[PDB]
């Protein structure tokens, strides 16, 4: 309950927050370039053809 | 460069901010701790009036 | 004879304030257990844990 | 756990590991020495009071 030395709640947030940190970046470098395929990583095959 | 390099340097607010809670409320309740732990000895005194 | 009391009453003293010195040191270190002598198995599952 | 050399274990692999990422890198290499000597002293001081 009281627990010691360690918010596990607090840990477990952080992720979620990276997690939307993440998908806001691509969205906002997405909506800047104009191009879905900002580098090979967003659609390698794609972007080669 | 400039996200390489802020991957090694910079600081995430989230982590130090918990981390500075938890210092604090560890410092508030062991110092209370402490005044009751000198208090013990005089309770003992308590015994030797 | 007469001392029966008084070590009966030592005896509990020495009890309770050596748990409550162990106890003090329980909330404040922050943390279940100092020293393998105490909880043997969970030292050596923290270690490897580390 | 402080008073134990384990800390020192894992910090001296972790900088070994960071060395296999940058050969090259002089500073590195000095780092690792400054563990290495770091627990060196560990060591000797476990022995010496045993």
């Amino acid at each position: 309950a009281q627990v010691i030395n360690t918010n596990s709640l607090s840990l477990l947030t952080q992720n979620n927050l990276n997690k939307s940190q993440s998908a806001l970046g691509t969205a906002i470098e997405r909506l800047s370039s104009g191009l879905r395929i900002n580098s090979a990583k967003d659609d390698a095959a794609g972007q080669a053809i | 460069l400039t996200s390489a390099r802020s991957r090694i340097e910079d600081s995430d607010y989230a982590t130090e901010v918990s981390n500075m809670s938890r210092a604090q409320i560890l410092q508030q309740a062991g110092t209370s701790v402490l005044a009751q732990a000198n208090q013990v000895p005089q309770n003992v005194l308590s015994l030797l009036r | 004879s007469t001392q029966m009391m008084y070590e009966q009453n030592m005896s509990g003293i020495t009890n309770s304030q050596a748990e409550w010195m162990k106890l003090g040191e329980q909330m404040s270190t922050g943390k279940r257990v100092t020293n393998p002598s105490d909880d043997p198995i969970a030292a050596s599952q923290a270690v490897v844990l580390s | 756990k402080s008073s134990s050399l384990s800390g020192s274990l894992q910090s001296f692999f972790t900088s070994l590991q960071t060395l296999v990422s940058n050969a090259e890198d002089p500073a590195a290499r000095q780092a690792l020495i400054g563990k290495a000597e770091g627990l060196v002293n560990q060591f000797k001081t476990t022995d010496q009071y045993l």
